[PDB]
RNA sequence: AGGACCGAACCGACUAAUGUUGAAAAAUUAGCGGAUGACUUGUGGCUGGGGGUGAAAGGCCAAUCAAACCGGGAGAUAGCU
RNA sequence: GCUCGCCGGAAGACCAAGGGUUCCUGUCCAACGUUAAUCGGGGCAGGGUGAGUCGACCCCUAAGGCGAGGCCGAAAGGCG
RNA sequence: ACACAGGUGGUCAGGUAGAGAAUACCAAGGCGCUUGAGAGAACUCGGGUGAAGGAACUAGGCAAAAUGGUGCCGUAACUUCGGGAGAAGGCACGCUGAUAUGUAGGUGAGGUCCCUCGCGGAUGGAGCUGAAAUCAGUCGAAGAUACCAGCUGGCUGCAACU
RNA sequence: AAUUCCUUGUCGGGUAAGUUCCGACCUGCACGAAUGGCGUAAUGAUGGCCAGGCUGUCUCCACCCGAGACUCAGUGAAAU
RNA sequence: GCUCAACGGAUAAAAGGUACUCCGGGGAUAACAGGCUGAUACCGCCCAAGAGUUCAUAUCGACGGCGGUGUUUGGCACCUCGAUGUCGGCUCAUCACAUCCUGGGGCUGAAGUAGGUCCCAAGGGUAUGGCUGUUCGCCAUUUAAAGUGGUACGCGAGCUGGGUUUAGAACGUCGUGAGACAGUUCGGUCCCUAUCUGCCGUGGGCGCUGGAGAACUGAGGGGGGCUGCUCCUAGUACGAGAGGACCGGAGUGGACGCAUCACUGGUGUUCGGGUUGUCAUGCCAAUGGCACUGCCCGGUAGCUAAAUGCGGAAGAGAUAAGUGCUGAAAGCAUCUAAGCACGAAACUUGCCCCGAGAUGAGUUCUCCCUGACCCUUUAAGGGUCCUGAAGGAACGUUGAAGACGACGACGUUGAUAGGCCGGGUGUGUAAGCGCAGCGAUGCGUUGAGCUAACCGGUACUAAUGAACCGUGAGGCUUAACCU
């Protein structure tokens, strides 16, 4: 869900 | 932050403890001596010595109101039939606590609250 | 106690009916305006045929407040319904004549004064 | 939330050291009977301060 | 009359809050939508794995799905840790 | 037992399915019960289910299944 | 997986108020949900009230507050001529008395005729039930008094709609 | 413009002030006619914007009522 | 007979997509943050053409040169891929100074007012809104001012989740297509009960050399430190005039903080009243339960702000930039080398709070203990009996004290709490009876009845006589004295 993510 | 505030909540709301004090009231008046936990007891003498002033003077009036607050004409009359004339001298203290251990099940503590006649 | 949005009612003749203050004027960071004290304001409803037309951005005196102004006797006069006087933008003078209701004795001062000899109650 | 290494028995006796329960310092006797009771208590018996209480 | 209107049972799940080692591996509370129909529900059948079924999202097929599970090839293979 | 409170198109009363003895009586309180327990849907011993008419079984059928022969298919099997 | 705030088909369904299987309080009946006792800090949860202001909050009026019933009056653009529309916005609602020793309505006995005779048909109104309205009076700060119970309007993109 | 880069295009309206919104103009980087174009009443737990009412959203929090948190007794985990 | 040209030639023969993805690894290798560096960026200086009527150096400073910082854009790949959660907002901050305001000065192409520029200075302060996801920016309106940076572009085991950056869907464009797009658009689960350090509070133990109860000195530590406007001097000094002070003195505000409820208010589910529905007390009347406190209307005490008091200082010391006095070196000159004086919101005090665990454990006052013996490793020794002192703790009633401890008052030789009495307050004319009325209801009794937390009193009730801990004159050495 991208948002914690490194991305 | 309860800066001189009277009362007790008992881990009750409001109906709770009214009902809870009128109950205690009637049995207290009732039996002459009950045993319960010590706050309800404290909390009691100040419930149940108005009802005892109340009892001081016969009329029609006062009987209405103490039927108002305690809802038993059983309790009512025995209170302005035997608990008027006894305690007609003395001014206040119709009660007595006297502390009785703790309770087996919930370790509280234990009292007897009953009236100055016995 | 006037803050910013505040809808006051127009005391004079100036033609709004209707203003909005926009503005708390004298100090950083103030928060409230008392009688004492002037206000921005627009012009959010006007008469047709008034001084001042809608989207006016001028000053104004607070007149009247539903807080009440405290007297030193202990005393407090709240009036009901907010109200304000308009005020030339550099001048400081009110632009309408004739001045409708009652006022405050706080208020007198010499422009205040001049809007203080057309009011019939203070 | 977690630990990030365990605590020793000497930091676990050191933080239960204030667990002790105090003992009653002494029973109070009564006058007429002579059984120990709390102070401001009833004996079992029903006495407190030489006065036969509940039946 | 009406895939009509308002609104309970019933079916669903729009918003917020709480719960997130839960009371609950999908809830509760307070509002929310449909509510005579392209409705909902019981009982029983039928379709099956490169197959089914899909008012279509690669959704669902026993808390498992860009190929279910079980068992066997099988100690697959691993220049990788 | 007496008061107080709560549900009451249910948090009441009958069943189907699903459980399977949990029903009732006496006795016990190690474990179970998110505490204590003298209590229990717990342990233990006994008791309890009575039908021509209620239901199943039974007669008949739906969707569907199986299917003598038959047709088809390397075999298994498929369809009828 | 639990003595788990979940799920699970049919039958019955009383009183008062209510259009009602909603909702409030009750009946028959059944329960107080297998840890309690105190205290009455911060903080968290679920609520109640709030001076002056009234969206200044914020990504955004999110969440709350508000609105809410019946009868009557009135209601625009636009339109596929059905709608829009409950548009919008108003007014009156309690209790008592009188009309009316309860009316209009509903039911309709005893009696009296007819008969082809009974579970028949006509008059007749007892008795019961019973709105809604107007007038007058009265009480309250407030009469749809609680629970219950639409926020409304203007412009616009997309998809006709269920 | 659900399409526009440059870009918050420019002008107008709405605001005290508007990168969003509405109306326009065409310079259409890179619309366009059944992978439909342009409208459109009604509908939508649809997207954007404005207004009235309403309010603890906010200015700026205050107090109260209950359930935890706190203490006492009983039982008694978990991640690490 | 091989552009087997990827030329030591895997096959005779071979392109893509994955944001639906999966697995094994990697900080061997990128994005974020840290490190090193500093081209770039920012700040500073050097020379000086030229502008400034003349006049480089009031203010700018070309052509070029030298540094600083880590501070933008970068470079490198040192840490991290068996996880170091992003942009913005909120809450809370903290430091630097390269100072935005306030304060102190020098020069001015400084008449005044107001500026420009440079030096010193970090004590305090340093907006609200519209638009935008925005930081930024534009804009509106204020302000004394609307600083610039660091702190994982501070801050998600503190909150949010609008933006980017999962899965849905669409537009433009690219692609034959699956699909792709720092291009847009609508929608989209933010876990954690704190062991340790830290910090805010609040206790127990022991120590401080006999024990105890008090009151303090204060080493040291913290908080605080903002500023506008008006009036007077004075429309004076200055200036043709328009304008218009320094210095000094009061008043009155804004923001901020501390305190407290006398006022004005909020709250006041524990007080009084109204009222709707229903159930019950046999019924009427009167009450009670439930319906969010059923809905409301007031409101006591407490708590509290929007209410009301107070604060920021003056002074002192030592100074920064700066200005001097005397004065040589260097017959002069010179604020400086000797010597002397001034000089800021910074520093040290002054104000307020904590504070002797200040182990360097301080001082002062008061009070309390004045008995016998035995043993042994005759030691600052052990033991036995007798005495338990001042005081403390425990218990109880409690408190405008409190999470619990603690703190405070009291314990009958007594007002600590409840009750009771009287008052006050609040609500608004109780019930019953009688009259008027057909009635709802009105009137009289009646400003009645009821009243929480308040006030002043009163032993009526509960605070029991005791038991428990704590001891029995307190080491050595040296000095100074007293008998
Ligand atoms: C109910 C409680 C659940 O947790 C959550 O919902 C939170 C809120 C997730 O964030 C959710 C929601 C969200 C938005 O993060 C808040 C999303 O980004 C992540 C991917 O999932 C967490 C924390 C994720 O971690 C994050 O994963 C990222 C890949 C890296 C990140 N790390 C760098 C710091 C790490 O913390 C992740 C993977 O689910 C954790 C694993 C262990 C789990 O699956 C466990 C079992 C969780 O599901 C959970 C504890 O039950």
């Amino acid at each position: 869900m991208t948002h914690s993510m490194r991305l | 932050m309860r800066h001189r505030k009277s009362g007790r909540q008992l881990n009750r709301n409001s109906s709770h403890r009214q009902a809870m004090f009128r109950n205690m009231a009637g049995s207290l008046v009732r039996h002459e001596i009950i045993k319960t936990t010590l706050p309800k007891a404290k909390e009691l003498r100040r419930v149940v010595e108005p009802l005892i002033t109340l009892a001081k003077t016969d009329s029609v009036a006062n009987r209405r109101l103490a039927f108002a607050r305690t809802r038993d004409n059983e309790i009512v009359a025995k209170l302005f039939n035997e608990l008027g004339p006894r305690f007609a001298s003395r001014a206040g203290g119709y009660t007595r606590i006297l502390k009785c251990g703790f309770r087996a099940g919930d370790n509280a503590p234990m009292a007897y609250i009953e009236l100055v006649d016995r | 106690m006037i803050q910013e949005q505040t809808m006051l009612n127009v005391a004079d003749n100036s033609g709004a009916r209707r203003v909005m203050c926009i503005k708390v004027l004298g100090g950083s960071h103030r928060r409230y305006a008392g009688v004492g004290d002037i206000i921005k304001i627009t012009i959010k409803e006007a008469i047709p045929r008034g001084k001042v037309k809608k989207g006016d951005v001028l000053k104004a005196v607070v007149v009247r407040t539903k807080k009440g102004v405290r007297r030193p006797d202990g005393s407090v006069i709240r009036f009901d319904g907010n109200a304000c006087v308009l005020l030339n933008n550099n001048s400081e003078q009110p632009i309408g004549t004739r001045i409708f209701g009652p006022v405050t004795r706080e208020l007198r001062s010499e422009k205040f004064m001049k809007i203080i000899s057309l009011a019939p109650e203070v | 939330a977690v630990q990030q290494n365990k605590p020793t028995r000497s930091k676990r006796g050191m933080r239960r050291s204030h667990d002790a329960l105090t003992a009653v310092t002494s029973l109070s006797v009564d006058k007429t009977s002579g059984e120990k009771h709390l102070r401001h208590h009833i004996t079992a018996d029903g006495y407190y301060r030489g006065r036969k209480v509940i039946a």
